[PDB]
């Protein structure tokens, strides 16, 4: 038949392939989606279809990716926006119902270069099996770390320190919170020191980093952090809170079916057993849930960001995903269809519900089975409309890179010079020179 | 004379002709590429000229800091693995009993597919898992900061490359006269003096092709990098700094003009070993 | 100084070597032979130390020496494959042993016009031996050893590989040298017309032993077995098959009553009943021009000419024996070397003999230096 | 006595140098998920498991196949336009081949990744993006070198007075040539063709760039990548069993062709 | 048949054959001699049909042999280096020429088993190149030219590379069975003994000219001229330095006159007073019997005996004799065949004589066969 080629990352192939597989019975055997898996390392997705792209490989067809370099895609033509798709459709079908942020996300010199279809934020996520409630502040995120270091507890919380985009992302969070940002909103101009006040926030937030690079009875080896090792130190208990994406609320339920959640032994259960079905992925009928998400309720509880300052609301950074067609589509019409029915409410339904993971269709909060499946959402959508957001910028990923290079030296965290430091290097980003690191 | 010297051009040319086309093409649009100055990302973008392009990447410390880790590496790497080279001919050659189960044994690791020793390499240096890594103490980890892991990139990869020198150096124990050897040994030199006396001379052109084969081998090295380390830890090779320009930079300009400052680097070296030490193939 | 040894063995899975005992006089000029594989080129390697020892003790004057002084045995030896160091020039390959041994460069230099000035080499010293003769080359290899002025020279097969003029030749040089030198000097050979070329003493041996050793000429008329009798001279003497009779032997033809000490003293021992007659085909000729004393034992009988060649001073005529009685564990691997067959045999009768191919002719025999041996245990009644 | 039992020694010596690191491969591909260091000697549960989680991965299968066929056909080209330039041995023309062979030699040499830039550069141009070709006629071009010489070796030995012998005997030239010539020459040709097939399969830098497609990615560039669509960030006795799969044919390989793998290497010291 | 050729010529870029002409009669072993890189592999090339020819037009008697294809030519030839298959058994090498033949299975299987028991190789037919001897592998590339029953043979100096011992042994054979065959059949060595050994008839070339042809007593007793006098006989005819005084010799050495006929022989074209005479080593002697008619012209005379050897019924013995007489292209490019000097000889004497090494002793010599030759011209003045 004629396959379109849902490229995206491998992390959540099973639910891509099952609905996918509803897609193909409800295209009639026009057309079929199929996954092609791309590495669970994001940079490595996300230049691994440049490869493609620049060789234009006549199989690549709708392509996944992150809404940060969809600037860099737009502008080198490597998709078409969804005015350009034959069906007409697709540029309207984006514009309805889809929320705010990300649908001003994908509009690039205001021309949505693709569309939106997945969100996500990192929560306050709190166990309840030790704190009363969750510090809102970072320097509270401080203060419960030395108190339960103090008490010999469950001291650690759990943060994306390892040297890529993950670190530079929270980062972001925290100098936005600190009301900075990195360059002008026009990307015009380097703004990280363009008021003595946005240096003072950046070496405000250095300060931050550097006390949470040592803070007492945090995770002694956070060096390399990534949201596997963050979610497991704090469902092992070394944690008592997570800084994460909502995937920990799915991922964590399975595991304590699994009884891997050391206080949320869940493989206990008659119920959630064989929830857990064939292929170990937790299935559960209302009463399973209910029993399930009441024990976590017990012992857990989601919230806002510690904000960067006293009782400020922290403007997490918003991440997500957008789909494209890639400009090589042999089925190029037929691709806006296959993109239209992943945008089905239906298909939002199942990706928020067996895909566990933020759809963006607005109506979808005012369903009790979707407040059921996120009982976060609300949450999710004060945080979003809250949210910092990476600049709209073609360079933004050697941007980014650059950034990282000066995080790099952990040891020496100077301030003052690394803010300089890294200002000489986003300014040789926006001029394009040098071998890059 | 001109009926064998136009039969032998025929039979050379096809050859000749793949050799040719499949290298000076390659070496014409790299050069073109340079100061052409163009990105894959910005397609229309081209400069019709640029002047000194390659003087922009020879102008930069991180260029010149990653050529000159890829020298630390190969020249290290080159020295021990002649030292064990040799000590593996001599035993290979003058063995007791077991020559062929030890030509097995010498083959086996040459005859690796590269990458599999570098992830054998890669797996005893992490920490908790590795066979040698638990050795340590703690907060060790060698694969990490910077200069340790250079010392593993070396031992796994000359351990990968050792029976190779190893092979092409028993041509000198070969060719060698064993009354020569007895006639030497017959004289007033201890052993180790008579033995280095009188076979290293012979060894000569044997000992400088294997050094101009391991000296360009090594410099035009990838693998044990990347599949070692990410080139992170500011562990990035003059190889690593090349690809990464195709991986991601997309300047076709700078890709070419990295290449091209490449081959002018082995272009020396090549050149030193041929004119300077007077080295030339059997 | 003078060369001596006892008791010497070595042992190789066996024994190169059956516990040899021998010396040989200081300033003289040696040599030893035996077929390839008895341990000859081997007992050079004890010598050298190069081989070790299983039983027995050794001196070159002195005392005692072991095989880890080689260098300090005081000897020297050019190689049987005359190979020498192409890293060098002759010069520099010459001035190796010396230099090697400490030498003071400007006395190292002396001696190598010395000794390039003694040999044909003084004109290519600058050469290498890559653009060297085959007989400068293997003169370069005399240089070599002479340089060390040792205590004993050992020449292992050092005149074999060049062609028979060449060998002669050298020959001729290498008296001169041991005659310039008057130094202790060794030489061996897998064959017989090497120590015929020159031997102030000789000695033959086989499979690790000595079988005779003297004078050249006791060493030629004396054989101390049918070994020995068979690796002298290139026409060896016809082993005839024959009997024992209480008044002489019966040959196949010419069959004799012996002469009367002759005679008693074959039956000075009452065993032997197996012999075979020792015709050494030079003593044998045609009677057409034998006027003398000879014609009393002429012995004649008619033999038929398998072939014949007037190839020098003699006519070699091919013939063969009749009957049997000349097969034994000797004679047998003393036939190794060649195509001997079972009664196969040549008499160097001279040239002018009117004779010719395929026809049977009365051939004299001088039984006045004829001689016999005992079959079974292989060795001459005759002489010793 | 003594000095023999110490060589050995020596000996066993050299051959755990070589055999140690490719047996923690292999055992590590037998673990029980301990990821301990346990398995150092006599793994707890041998795990069979890896085996068919990696025969279930039909891109690596694909992978496999892909670098045995593009093997395959690229140790016969280089044989064939190789060997027949090896040939003009026998010939000499006045120009000077062994002189300028030196070439041949250097581009062996070569640094692959300065080129690869240009090559794929014009890769991007034609329609061979990444189709076999794309890896054949590169590869073809640093197998070249080394199947010349290799041949040249045996050809060297090449007794062409043999033919003044045929030409003398009975024998039409072609009857002579097609019962002496190839039977000396075969296990030169077999030989050269399993090592030039070997000096191509180990090739990574060029494939780890030049290629992406399913069509053409090659079993090292695959193993490297076989840390996605595991399981839970478990390319560990899994990527092990990879290795081992990889290698059992190199090692079947040389274990019949030593002997003569080596007359090859050194060109003459058998 | 014959095989015959006329006006053969050669010319690499330099005349390695010139102008020949020959016919060798059916059956005829004949041996043909020169220098090493005399025209000797490349006629044999021609031979072949493989060498190009600049004139002459051969015939291998019924057939054009410069005109015809060369495996038509059906004979056979052996090569020095021994050309053998080791891809093969000694059965299937046996085999290659009937299998070159197209020759059916059983016949093919009774001849292998016919010439491996013409040769002893029978024994290890089964066995390949790989576990030969030299000696056997020889023998064995002689069977691959014997099993073919060819119209005639060629033999590439084929003894070459076995030994002394086995030489004779091949010499013998090669003798024997080419009598068995009855056909046309060459052979070409560097040594005169081998030609002294075998062969019907005798030919010797240099330079790419034949300069003789005959029997090999001749050859033996009236050699054309100076060189290739010289060539035979390893103990050459002493080339004594001599001048004219139209009764014999000026005499620096013995006192010769010369017998009247012989002289007036000589007198009849005696343009030269610069002349030598060959001194055949075997003429010379100690007067140890010498009574009766030996008295007559025995013209005995004085040298110093240098060294004597007891080779066998002659004990060679050198001495030196100075004169003048002895200066010619011939004897300075015999001296480039093994140079020796100028006055140095050696008397092939019986080694009964007197003589012991360093003693000035009287010579006699049987003056009446001596030859003459004519210095300046190089050329043999008392007989071709
Ligand atoms: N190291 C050894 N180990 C075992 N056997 C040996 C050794 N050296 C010599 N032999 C024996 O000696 C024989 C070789 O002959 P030899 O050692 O006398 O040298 P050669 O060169 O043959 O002597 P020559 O040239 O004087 O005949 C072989 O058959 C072998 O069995
Ligand atoms: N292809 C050639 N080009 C130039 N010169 C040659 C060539 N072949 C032979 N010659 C010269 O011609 C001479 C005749 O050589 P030929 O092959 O007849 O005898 P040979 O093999 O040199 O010596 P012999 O035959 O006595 O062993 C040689 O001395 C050689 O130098
Ligand atoms: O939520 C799962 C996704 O995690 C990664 O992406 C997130 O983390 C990145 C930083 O490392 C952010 O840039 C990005 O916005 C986030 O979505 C991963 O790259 C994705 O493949 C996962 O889908």
């Amino acid at each position: 038949g004629i396959v379109i080629n849902y490229y995206t990352p491998a992390n959540e192939e099973a639910t891509f392939k099952a609905v996918a597989n509803r897609c193909n019975e409800q295209l009639g055997g026009r057309f079929q989606i199929a996954q092609r898996n791309l590495p669970k390392g994001a940079d490595d997705q996300r230049l691994q279809l440049a490869r493609r792209l620049t060789g234009n490989d006549k199989s690549l067809d709708v392509m996944a990716l992150d809404v940060v370099w969809t600037a860099e895609f737009a502008e080198a033509g490597w998709a078409v926006p969804l005015s350009e798709d034959p069906a007409g459709l697709a540029e309207a079908d984006a514009t309805e119902n889809t929320l705010p942020g990300p649908l001003e996300t994908a509009r690039w010199q205001d021309e949505l270069y693709a569309a939106p279809i997945t969100t996500n934020t990192q929560l306050l996520w709190y166990r309840a099996d030790l704190m009363p409630a969750p510090p809102t502040t970072w320097d509270g995120m401080l203060d419960e770390a030395n108190r339960l270091y103090r008490e010999g507890g469950p001291s650690w919380i759990a943060v994306q320190g390892k040297q890529y985009e993950g670190m530079v992302v929270w980062f972001n969070t925290l100098l936005q919170s600190a009301g900075g940002q990195v360059l002008s909103d026009d990307g015009q101009r380097v703004t990280l020191t363009d008021t003595p006040e946005h240096r003072a926030a950046t070496v405000k937030a250095l300060r931050i980093i550097k006390s949470v690079a040592t803070a007492p009875g945090a995770d002694p080896s956070i060096t390399q952090t990534d949201e596997n090792t963050a979610r497991l130190a704090l469902e092992q208990g070394k944690a008592a809170l997570e800084v994460n994406w909502p995937y920990v609320l799915p991922s964590l339920l399975e595991n304590a079916v699994k009884g891997g959640v050391s206080f949320l032994p869940l493989d206990g259960d008659p119920a959630l057993q064989g929830s857990i079905n064939d292929v170990g992925t937790f299935s559960p009928t209302d009463e399973q849930f209910d029993i399930a998400f009441d024990a976590s309720k017990k012992v857990f509880g989601f919230a806002p960001y510690p904000g960067v300052n006293p009782d400020e609301p922290a403007r997490v950074t918003l991440g997500g995903l957008n789909l494209a067609v890639a400009s090589t589509s042999q089925h190029k019409a037929e691709a806006f269809e296959a993109i239209r029915c992943l945008r089905n409410v239906e298909n939002q339904r199942y990706t928020s519900i067996e895909g566990g993971l933020p759809a963006v269709r607005t109506s979808l909060y005012d369903d009790p089975a979707f407040q059921k499946k996120y009982p976060q959402y609300e949450i999710i959508r004060q945080q979003l409309t809250n949210a910092a957001v990476r600049p709209a910028t073609p360079v933004y990923q050697a941007v980014s890179t650059r950034m990282s290079a000066t995080l790099a030296p952990i040891s020496d965290i100077d301030p003052e010079r690394t803010a300089d430091e890294l200002t000489e290097a986003v300014q040789k980003a926006i001029d394009g020179k040098g071998l890059i690191p | 004379k001109k009926s064998e010297r136009r039969l032998a051009f025929w039979l050379i040319a096809p050859a000749v002709l793949l050799m040719l086309a499949v290298t000076a093409y390659p070496i014409g649009y790299a050069v073109w590429l340079s100061l052409q100055r163009y990105n894959l990302a910005e397609p229309h973008d081209t400069e019709f000229i640029g002047l000194a392009n390659y003087v922009t990447v020879l102008t930069d410390g991180y260029w010149w800091t990653a050529f000159a880790v890829t020298l630390g590496i190969t020249v290290v790497s080159v020295a021990i693995e002649f030292a064990l080279g040799l000590a593996l001919a001599l035993v290979m050659h003058r063995t007791i009993f077991g020559k062929g189960a030890v030509r097995t044994a010498i083959l086996i690791p040459y005859g690796i597919v590269t990458v599999a020793a570098s992830y054998s390499w890669y797996y005893a240096w992490t920490p908790g898992t590795g066979y040698l890594a638990n050795l340590l103490p703690e907060g060790s980890a060698p694969l990490t900061d910077q200069l340790p892991s250079l010392a593993i990139v070396v031992l796994a990869e000359v351990w990968k490359t050792t029976p190779f020198m190893a092979l092409l150096l028993l041509a000198g124990l070969a060719l060698v006269p064993q009354d020569l050897l007895n006639a030497a040994q017959v004289d007033g030199a201890g052993p180790w003096k008579r033995l280095t006396k009188v076979i290293l001379p012979m060894i000569k052109p044997a000992i400088l092709v294997a050094l101009l084969f391991r000296t360009l081998d090594a410099f035009r090295i990838f693998d044990n990098i990347y599949i070692l380390t990410g080139g992170s830890n500011d562990t990035g090779s003059v190889s690593i700094l090349g690809y990464d320009n195709l991986f991601k930079a997309f300047n076709v300009g700078l890709g070419s003009a990295i290449s091209v400052l490449i081959f002018l680097s082995v272009a020396i070296i090549a050149f030193i070993y041929i004119k300077i030490f007077g080295a030339a193939a059997p | 100084a003078e060369i001596v040894l006892d008791r010497v063995t070595k042992s190789y899975p066996r024994a190169a070597v059956k516990e040899f005992s021998m010396t040989i006089a200081d300033g003289e000029f040696i040599i030893l032979v035996g077929p390839s594989g008895c341990g000859k080129s081997t007992t050079l390697n004890m010598i050298a130390g190069l081989e070790e020892i299983t039983s027995g003790e050794l001196r070159i004057g002195g005392e005692r020496v072991n095989e880890k002084a080689p260098k300090d045995r005081d000897i020297a030896m050019v190689f049987q494959s005359y190979a020498l160091y192409p890293h060098m020039t002759v010069r520099q390959n010459i001035a190796f042993p010396l230099t090697l041994a400490k030498v003071p460069k400007a006395e190292i230099a002396a001696k190598v016009e010395e000794t390039a000035k003694i040999l044909d080499l003084s004109e290519l010293l600058d050469r290498k031996p890559g653009q060297l003769s085959g007989g400068q080359r293997q003169r370069v290899a005399m240089g070599r050893a002479i340089v060390r002025s040792p205590k004993a020279f050992l020449m292992d097969q050092p005149l074999s590989n060049l062609d028979a003029k060449l060998r002669v030749q050298m020959r001729a040089e290498i008296s001169r040298l041991q005659d310039r030198l008057g130094t202790t000097t060794v030489y061996v050979t897998h064959d017989q017309t090497e120590a015929m070329t020159l031997g102030d003493r000789v000695v033959v041996m086989l499979a690790g032993e000595v079988q005779q050793i003297g004078t050249p000429d006791e060493l030629y008329s004396s054989p101390a077995n049918l070994f020995v009798a068979g690796f002298i001279g290139s026409p060896a003497m016809n082993f005839f098959p024959a009997t024992r009779t209480d008044v002489g032997v019966r040959l196949p033809f010419g069959e004799v009553t012996l002469t009367p000490h002759m005679l008693d003293l074959l039956d000075k021992q009452a065993r032997p009943e197996n012999i075979i007659v020792g015709i050494r085909p030079e003593h044998i000729e045609d009677s057409a021009l034998l006027d003398g004393y000879a014609r009393i034992r002429a012995l004649t009988f008619s033999v038929r000419a398998d072939i014949v060649e007037s190839l020098g001073a003699d006519k070699y005529v091919h013939f063969t024996t009749e009957g049997a009685g000349a097969e034994s564990a000797q004679l047998a691997e003393l036939a190794a070397d060649s195509g001997a067959g079972t009664n196969q045999f040549i008499a160097r009768v001279s040239a002018d003999s009117r004779v010719r191919t395929g026809e049977q002719i009365e051939l004299a025999i001088d039984t006045t230096k004829l001689s016999i041996f005992d079959a079974a245990t292989g060795l001459n009644l005759t002489r010793d | 006595a003594r000095r023999a039992t110490w060589w050995s020694v020596v000996n066993i010596l050299v051959i755990v140098y070589a055999l140690i690191p490719v047996l923690w491969i292999l055992s590590l591909s037998l673990k029980p998920t301990s990821s301990v260091k346990d398995g150092k000697l006599i793994p707890t549960e041998i795990t069979f498991a890896n085996y068919k989680a990696i025969f279930s991965g039909d891109a690596f299968t694909s992978a496999l196949f892909n670098s045995i066929g593009i093997g395959l056909i690229t140790t016969i080209i280089a044989v064939v336009i190789g060997g027949m330039a090896a040939y003009a041995v026998a010939r000499l023309q006045f120009p000077g081949k062994q002189l300028l062979i030196g070439v041949a030699l250097l581009i062996a040499m070569f640094p692959h990744i300065s080129l690869v830039t240009p090559i794929f550069n014009m890769w991007r141009g034609i329609g061979l993006f990444d189709t076999w070709p794309g890896l054949i006629i590169p590869y073809i071009t640093f197998a070249l070198p080394l199947a010349i010489y290799t041949l040249s070796a045996f050809f060297r030995e090449i007794p062409w007075d043999l033919e003044k012998a045929a030409k003398m005997d009975g024998a039409t030239p072609a009857q002579a040539f097609r019962k002496v010539i190839a039977p000396l020459a075969a296990p030169g040709i077999v030989t050269a063709a399993i090592l030039v097939f070997i000096f191509a399969w180990n090739d990574l830098l060029l494939a780890l760039s030049l290629t992406a497609t399913q069509r053409a990615i090659t079993a090292p560039v695959a193993i490297a990548n076989f840390t996605g669509s595991s399981q839970f960030e478990e390319p560990t006795g899994s990527i092990a069993a990879g290795a081992m799969v990889i290698t059992i044919p190199i090692i079947i390989f040389v274990l019949i062709f030593q002997r003569r793998i080596v007359a090859g290497l050194t060109s003459g010291a058998v």
